[PDB]
This record gives C-alpha cells, sequence and structure tokens, in this order.
C-alpha cells in the first residue's frame, strides 16, 4: 500500500479522465469539420456556375459588339 | 509422546505496481501535451469555420451581382 495503492488509483483515475476529455474533443472536432466539409462543397458548385457564366457572357459581347 | 503441532505465520505479496510509477509518469505528460494540441485545432478550426462562412457571402453576392449585369446586358443589346 503507502505510496503503490495511492499511486495506482491516483493516476488511473487521472488518466481515465483525460482521456474521456479527448474522446469528447475528437467528437466535436469531427462533427465541425463535417460541417466545414460540406460548406465548402456548396462554394465549389457557384464558383463553376460564376466562372462558365462569365466565360460566356465576355465571349458573346465581344463578338456581337466587334461585328456591329 | 513426539507428536508435534505447528502454528503459522503469513507474508503478503507486494501490491501491483513499482512498474506504474515510469511509465505511468510519461503516459501522463503525453496525454497533457495531446489534450494542449487539441485544444489548439479546435481554435484554429472554429477560426477556418468563421472564414469560410464569411467566404460565402461575397461569393453569393458576385454571383448575384454578374448574373443581373448579364441579363441587363441582354436586354438592352435586343
Amino acid at each position: 500500500a503507502l505510496s503503490e495503492i495511492e499511486t495506482r488509483h491516483s493516476e488511473i483515475i487521472k488518466l481515465e479522465n483525460s482521456i474521456r476529455e479527448l474522446h469528447d474533443m475528437f467528437m466535436d472536432m469531427a462533427m465541425l469539420v463535417e460541417s466545414q466539409g460540406e460548406m465548402i462543397d456548396r462554394i465549389e458548385y457557384n464558383v463553376e456556375h460564376a466562372v462558365d457564366y462569365v466565360e460566356r457572357a465576355v465571349s458573346d459581347t465581344k463578338k456581337a459588339v466587334k461585328y456591329q | 509422546d513426539m507428536r508435534n503441532e505447528l502454528e503459522e505465520m503469513q507474508r503478503r505479496a507486494d501490491q501491483l505496481a513499482d512498474e506504474s510509477l515510469e511509465s505511468t509518469r510519461r503516459m501522463l505528460q503525453l496525454v497533457e501535451e495531446s489534450k494542449d494540441a487539441g485544444i489548439r485545432t479546435l481554435v484554429m478550426l472554429d477560426e477556418q469555420g468563421e472564414q469560410l462562412e464569411r467566404i460565402e457571402e461575397g461569393m453569393d453576392q458576385i454571383n448575384k451581382d454578374m448574373k443581373e449585369a448579364e441579363k441587363n446586358l441582354t436586354d438592352l443589346g435586343k
């Protein structure tokens, strides 16, 4: 006993508590990071739409103005 | 009458430890460092999410502006 049992118990309890904290941290990490991922996926489609639209608009308007 | 009898004494084997104080301390230190790293990652991830949310509005505004300008120019052209 003496330092033996007290060290065993105290270190085990503290390690368990810390590990539970890490588990919760990782869960929250995963949730928020998934939200960020879907947010970027949302960005992508509108980026593509904008580039296609601007390219077509500039080409068509330049041709139309030059021909006139 | 050489009939003898005895009594017994007991000893306790050492409790389970004396290997839980060298790897243990290193384990605790590593756990603390991992906790600090996780906190820092939390903060950085929240900041990145805020920045992405900020970007979204400008993205939508530019899309709307370009679409409206193109439609107006087409309408005036014809």
